[PDB]
């Protein structure tokens, strides 16, 4: 039951390094659109009940099961709606660490289009919008060429695959905002407004995009959908543990010897993940200061914990952390953690949409405190303070960006308190002592700006 | 300032406000004392069959029994336990902190003997 | 046609599908808020009306959480009092020290709810300090001093919906969001002196008075 | 610490004392209220003189000294004024209040 | 009390003080109920006018009202 | 003692018409009218104290956030008419002019304790 | 940072005119047809981009004209293109340096890349060059985190960088000749490990057609 | 008001005259001077007003820096 190192026959994607070309005939040789006509002719209930048997959790970072997510979409009187239902593919990633979905779309744009049709058939969707990042220009160009190849083959369009089912994939490109990664902010950005998230109890499966029902799925969990309908749920359910099933693309980045992107099993050890497929760590296992599984929005695992931890949802929720997008950002021992998490807090200050008051007023305060703690201009208590001002943002916001901006600060305070105390004692004996807020006894407000203090 | 109040991060104010934690006037009618004599108390409830106990409460709440009838129906143990003291004596008018006096007589007094003023401590 | 639930032990019946803050207003329960108004659309911006709801993991916004049957609502939870102190402290750390010069002295919604629900002291004491927002000349009838804005969208929601003047809006992200015309365009409508009773802080105020 | 916490045992003793006082004169005591070591007996105006004598004469009470007596108007009530009496037993070191009512023209009898 | 035409207020020659001849202008009472106020006012022998209060009409609000599907002309752009 | 409206360094009137001295005064001695002046700055048009109904509680000095009105320790200003004992804005600006060297000495020793 | 409030001095006016090129107009009518005929306004995001391809930047003439085109008030265009980072409303040069500085670039030396750029030029990360050729812009995560230090020039990303190769990249762009279309100085393909290929070492793919469910 | 912590005695006359009302005044001077000495010796440090700024005002150092305390200062006086 040694989890990890699956065979080459057991990988879902085969283009992940570009040995085989992204061509449509190359996708036929890969095995795409081989039985889609028969799959569309199958009922939606069979597709939903097959994806419930797989244990397909959500690959966007939330983790929510995709069979249950796709089944909430049909209450038994959906036919009385008598209109268009839309599917939305979240191909926007900007999560620091991950490259996996750019690797979906550049390498294999065709299993995306296939999974769009299959997941639209599962929920009786009339059309589908793929939301590409506006930075990703060449990715959007390659996807548009591949969707045009799918129109020319007749596998998509007014009569998809000779089955009497209409389906249109359009492309929307989002000009550089990361809060539009959230599903409801994504819906509003497709609606043509500014991309702000909305509140929860109008659920989007009930009433969503254009005032019509719509769900928002990650581009990877849609690109996995045709092969998992072909290979079966019993084959996918064998990998991983009992609730965390299957495989996942891992983007291993940061300061490893060889940064890479693999696709390997869930519930695998982190040491066998970093050692066997990415060179090692630059300096060995002695040279591990910390690791961030997932994107920016995950607390750090310290050195003694990350030896025997598995890469599923359970073994990271048990260590009060998240799997997220399974980006693995390791942090070098010769690098500083405080500079890193200062940069994470500056990221969340730049990327917040600014609608609700605790998130918007909070990440500016988190940046003003982390610059000060990186310089060292504080008292020993103000990091217990910073813990409390993490806790007050953490759960009072519209979307989970306030929840996301809380967590790395909390992981820093839980795992690297003496690393902060050392910098603060360093500032206390290089120059004079400091009051609350960074004020020194020489510091006075002259005309215009403040002098006497070095202004972090 | 003192330490658990000037503290920058551990207290919230709602734990340490006491203006908003003021207690209320315990206003007691004559009929709620009949309730306390016949239903009982929360320390010693003399009520069984709670679904019928609400109906047993309700006629007193509407004015079924009277207060003199409540005193007459009440047992001698109830009268000597909760109305009177346990020995059967009336309760003394209560004081918060009792003061026991001690007259200072000798050379530690403020006036010596022969002056009509005494020190009482 | 109606739904019966429980707030603060009080049992209340209200028409179906209403907001939870209308159930709290019907039962007499006082819930503080900054971006809710009877004649305006619902927004969940200000995060002030959080409330303890059984069968909910987080405190939900009482202005946009719809009424369901069998509902048990508590407003005096220690978690709700902590939530109101938190959100109130968050509102006050970029709001400038203008109370002797503000026009809403005894009238400020932010100010009377900061005694009743907010924190005693303030921990905002950075050297870098508060942000500063450029003043925005709108028109001759409305004096506009936007340092003391809390971004409640209430003026924008109103001039969109009822006045029919779509010139107001919100342009930016983060702290660099502003509430004004983007071009420095003058605002007309036939009732433009009604946005200055509507703003809960004194950012939009009366010019001859 | 809550300064109301130091009262609580004496406030319970004051409750038991007042329940006895109501059980002793049921004809004349309409209610009582205990705030925080402050006892108030709630009595009709034709019942002023029989209660006060009791507060003077019973050995358990002995409220000898009159302290201050006054009125408060609530114009929303039909009987506009309420008349409060404060007593102090210097034996038992205890205070007590006695509240009655009176309209603008109808009297309350004097304890002089 | 309703004001007197001549007796309310007038500017002082000296400084600009608001001087009054009406003496009930500052008095104002609070009552619990409407009936108690009427009973007291005709008990003291006064001529009163009574003004009925005005509450707001209950209208059901949904947040999901904000984005319902428009089959014809949109005739509005929400912004939030 | 008597009252004084101070001025900033480089001469500006300090009274931003916040009406806090009027709202707290237990004997209603303060009367103020305030108008926005030509600069757009908030200043008092009329400031006034009746010294015949002032009671010298010092709440007007405790209340001002700018610290615009103070109490000078002068008690030697007894007059012969009432009209002279009514102090407008001009008499109090001339006092806060005259006593400013002294009010420096007072608020150098008081201002930590305030 | 985001700065919103618009100055009305010169070259940004409601008075200065703007129209689509006819190829841009045909593309505009093609893009509006992707959305339902009610909700025309949902095409506000690409069409401004279309205008951003024609002019150097997004002026107020393009935002006013797209508002006139779409049956919208112009404030609804001002909100949408102020909320987005990518609608650059100031004029820039030709090349727009987007150096990523988020932690996975910071841990592998994006400090050295940004220093090696702004030593070669003399400009700040918001400043443009007086030749109107280059414009620095420090930017957050550009999606290539595995290619660990990187940047973006116009739509092409340049990755796996060294501070010695970055100045040669800049000297290539200072001469007009484009450096490479490729993502690096030819050290890998896209995301394969720099030593070589650990997995997918085959010449033809395994077909999915032999491993089927039998459920059809 | 911390008279329990401070030790003193009380003079109480015996005849109800004006002379024993005189002699007990003359000794409450003595007992008051005893209070003053025992409170000069045992004076502690700490805050002199109550802890919170919802019933009395913040210091002028704090209310010119603190937004919360400026709100409380401006409300406790209007
Ligand atoms: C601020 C924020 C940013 C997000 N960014 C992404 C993203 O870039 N890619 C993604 O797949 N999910 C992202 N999510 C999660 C989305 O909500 C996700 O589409 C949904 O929750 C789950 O989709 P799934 O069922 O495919 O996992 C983000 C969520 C938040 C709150
Ligand atoms: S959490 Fe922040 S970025 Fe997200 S909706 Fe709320 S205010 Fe906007
Ligand atoms: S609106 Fe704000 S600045 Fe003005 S008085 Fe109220 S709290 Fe003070
Ligand atoms: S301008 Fe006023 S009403 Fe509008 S959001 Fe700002 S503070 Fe609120
Ligand atoms: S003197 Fe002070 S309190 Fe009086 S109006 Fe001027 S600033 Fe306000
Ligand atoms: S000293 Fe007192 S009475 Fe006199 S003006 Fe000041 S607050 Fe008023
Ligand atoms: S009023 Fe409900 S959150 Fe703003
Ligand atoms: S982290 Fe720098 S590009 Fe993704």
């Amino acid at each position: 039951r040694q989890y990890g190192g699956l065979k080459d026959q057991d990988r879902i994607f085969q283009n992940l390094y570009d040995n085989y070309g992204w061509d449509l005939a190359s996708a036929r040789k890969q095995g795409d659109w081989y039985k889609t006509k028969e799959l569309i002719l199958k009922g939606d209930t069979w597709i939903i009940d097959e994806i419930k048997k797989s244990g397909l959790r959500g690959r966007g970072g939330a983790g929510f099961p995709s069979g249950l997510k796709w089944s909430f979409m049909n209450p038994p009187g959906w036919e009385k709606n008598e209109g268009p239902r839309y599917l939305v593919v979240n191909a926007d990633e900007g999560e620091p660490g991950t490259c996996k979905d750019r690797e979906i779309m550049r390498k294999d744009p065709h299993k995306l289009v296939e999974g769009c049709l299959l997941a639209g058939r599962a929920m009786n969707a009339t059309a589908a919008y793929i939301y590409i990042r506006g930075e990703f220009y060449n990715e959007a160009a390659v996807l548009q060429t591949a969707i045009n190849e799918a129109y020319a083959a007749g596998l998509i369009g007014k009569d998809a695959c000779g089955s009497g089912y209409d389906f249109d994939v359009y492309i929307h490109r989002g000009m550089g905002a990361y809060v539009c990664g959230e599903e409801t902010s994504l819906i509003e950005s497709l609606e043509g407004k500014a991309g702000k998230p909305r509140l929860k109890p109008p659920f989007p499966a009930g009433v969503g995009l254009f005032g019509r029902p719509s769900t928002v799925t990650n581009v990877e969990t849609v690109a996995v959908a045709p092969t998992i309908l072909r290979r079966g749920g019993d084959w996918f359910a064998s990998f991983g543990r009992e609730r965390n099933s299957g495989t996942k693309l891992f983007c291993i980045s940061g300061n490893v010897n060889e940064p890479c992107t693999v696709e390997e099993e869930m519930s695998i050890p982190l040491r066998e993940l970093l050692e066997k497929h990415c060179g090692g760590i630059k300096g060995g296992w002695d040279n591990l200061l910390g690791v961030i599984p997932g994107g920016c929005s995950v607390p750090i695992l310290p050195k003694n914990i990350c030896e025997d931890v598995l890469m599923d949802f359970d073994a990271l929720k048990d260590v009060q952390s998240g799997l997220g997008t399974a980006a693995v950002i390791v942090i070098n021992k010769q690098q500083d953690v405080i500079r890193a998490i200062q940069r994470f807090a500056a990221f969340y200050k730049h990327e917040s949409c600014g609608q609700c008051t605790p998130c918007r007023e909070g990440t500016t305060w988190l940046l003003k405190a982390m610059d000060r703690f990186r310089t060292g201009q504080a008292k020993e208590r103000e990091i217990d303070m910073l813990y409390e001002l993490t806790k007050d943002i953490e759960g009072h916001t519209i979307c989970a960006l306030g929840d996301a901006a809380a967590w790395p600060i909390q992981g820093l305070i839980r795992n690297f308190r003496p690393e902060m105390e050392t910098r603060m004692k360093k500032f206390h004996d290089e120059v004079g002592a400091v009051s609350v807020g960074g004020w020194m006894k020489d510091a006075r407000v002259e005309k215009g700006k403040v002098v006497g203090a070095p202004l972090p | 300032s003192s330490y658990p109040t000037n503290d920058i991060a551990e207290n919230p104010y709602w734990k340490r406000d006491h203006r908003r934690a003021y207690p209320q006037t315990a206003f007691f009618d004559q009929k709620t004392v009949t309730g306390l004599l016949e239903l009982g108390s929360e320390a010693t409830p003399r009520i069984a069959d709670g679904e019928a106990g609400t109906k047993a409460l309700a006629n007193i709440a509407n004015g079924g029994v009277s207060f003199t009838q409540a005193l007459g129906k009440s047992s001698k143990d109830v009268i000597y336990g909760e109305v009177l003291t346990v020995n059967g004596l009336p309760p003394v008018a209560p004081t918060l902190a009792p003061k026991q006096w001690k007259i200072i007589e000798g050379e530690a007094a403020i006036y010596p003997k022969g002056y009509p003023c005494r020190t009482f401590h | 046609a109606e739904i019966e639930l429980t707030i603060d032990g009080h049992k209340v019946s209200i028409e179906a599908g209403s907001a939870l803050i209308q159930a709290c207003e019907k039962a007499g329960v006082t819930v503080p808020r900054y971006c809710y108004h009877d004649k305006l659309a619902i927004a969940g911006n200000c995060r002030m009306c959080l409330v303890d709801v059984e069968r909910a993991p987080k405190p939900v916004a009482s202005c946009a959480y719809p009424v369901a049957p069998g509902m048990v609502v508590r407003t005096d939870t220690e978690r709700v009092k902590q939530a109101r102190e938190n959100v109130m402290e968050m509102m006050l750390q970029n709001h400038p020290l203008d109370c002797p010069v503000c026009d809403q002295g005894g009238e400020c919604d932010l100010q009377d709810q900061s005694m009743r629900y907010g924190r005693d002291r303030g921990r905002f004491t950075e050297i870098t300090g508060k942000r500063s927002t450029e003043d925005k000349n709108i028109g001759p009838l409305v004096k506009t001093s936007m340092n003391r804005c809390i971004h409640c969208t209430r003026c924008v929601r109103f001039a969109n919906d009822i006045a029919g003047a779509p010139e107001l809006g919100s342009s930016g992200r983060g702290n660099d969001m502003q509430i004004g015309t983007y071009l420095e365009k003058n605002l007309n409508t036939e009732l433009s002196g009604n946005v200055i009773d509507l703003c809960p802080v004194g950012a939009l105020t009366n010019k001859p008075y | 610490v809550n300064p109301a916490d130091r009262y609580l045992q004496h406030v319970s003793d004051l409750h038991q004392y007042a329940k006895y006082i109501m059980a002793a004169l049921p004809k004349y005591i309409q209610g009582f209220s205990v705030w925080k070591d402050e006892l108030t007996l709630h009595v009709a105006p034709s019942a002023v003189i029989p209660v006060t004598t009791f507060l003077r004469d019973n050995t358990s009470t002995q409220y000898k000294s009159i302290i201050d007596i006054t009125a408060v108007d609530y114009p929303s009530r039909e009987n506009r004024f309420e008349v409060v009496y404060n007593f102090l037993s210097v034996r038992h070191n205890s205070r007590i209040r006695l509240k009655t009512y009176a309209t603008e023209v109808t009297p309350v009898p004097s304890i002089t | 009390w309703d004001i007197v035409d001549v007796a309310n207020r007038w500017e002082n020659d000296l400084i600009g003080w608001q001087s009054s001849g009406d003496y009930m202008q500052a008095t104002q009472m609070k009552f619990t109920s409407k009936e108690s106020a009427i009973k007291f006012a005709n008990k003291q022998g006064w001529d009163f006018y009574i003004q009925e209060p005005h509450h707001r009409k209950f209208r059901v609000k949904q947040y999901a009202n904000n984005f319902v599907h428009s089959y014809g002309k949109l005739k509005h752009i929400r912004t939030k | 003692g008597e009252h004084a409206l101070r001025r900033y360094p480089s001469g500006e009137e300090r009274c931003i018409a916040c009406k806090l001295c009027e709202a707290i005064c237990p004997a209603l001695a303060i009367t103020i009218d305030a108008e926005e002046r030509i600069d757009g700055s908030r200043r008092t048009t009329k400031y006034d104290i009746d010294m015949t109904k002032c009671i010298y509680c010092g709440y007007c000095q405790e209340s001002c956030p700018v610290d615009a009105i103070v109490e000078t320790p002068n008690v030697e200003y007894a007059t012969e008419t009432r009209e002279e004992l009514l102090y407008n804005k001009e008499k109090l600006l001339a006092n806060g002019d005259k006593w400013e060297l002294e009010l420096q000495y007072a608020l150098d020793a008081d201002a930590p304790y305030r | 940072h985001i700065v919103s409030v618009h100055r009305n001095t010169e070259n940004n006016n409601p008075s200065i005119p703007f129209e689509f090129s006819p190829e841009n107009m045909k593309r505009a009518e093609e893009v509006i047809a992707k959305y339902p005929p009610q909700y025309k306004k949902a095409a506000v995001m690409p069409l401004l981009d279309i205008g951003q391809r024609q002019l150097g930047y997004t002026s107020i003439s393009v935002m006013n004209y797209v508002a006139k085109l779409l049956e919208m008030p112009p404030m609804r265009v001002y909100e949408v293109a102020t909320f987005y980072t990518m609608y650059n409303r100031t004029p820039m040069g030709r090349y727009h340096l987007q150096i990523c500085t988020t932690t996975p670039c910071q841990l592998c030396g994006s400090d050295g890349i940004m220093e090696a750029v702004q030593n070669t030029l003399n400009i700040k990360p918001g400043e443009t060059t007086k030749d109107n050729l280059f414009t620095l812009s420090e930017v957050e995560c550009l999606g290539a985190c595995v290619n660990a230090p990187m940047m973006a020039i116009n739509d092409d990303y340049y990755e796996d960088l060294t501070p010695e190769g970055t100045v040669k990249l800049l000297e290539d762009c200072k001469a007009g000749k484009m450096p490479t279309p490729g993502p690096e100085n030819h050290v890998r393909r896209d995301c394969e490990p720099a030593s070589g290929q650990k997995v997918l070492l085959s010449k033809e793919p395994h077909n999915v057609a032999d491993f089927l469910q039998e459920g059809i | 008001d911390a008279y329990d912590k401070v030790d003193f005695d009380v003079p109480v006359g015996m005849n109800g005259d004006c002379y024993d009302r005189y002699l007990i005044r003359m000794a409450e001077f003595r007992q008051s001077l005893r209070i003053i000495e025992q409170c000069c010796n045992d004076m502690p440090a700490g805050a002199v007003k109550v802890e919170d700024f919802k019933i009395n005002s913040p210091p002028r150092n704090l209310m010119k820096e603190d937004m919360e305390a400026l709100i409380h200062h401006f409300l406790l006086y209007t």
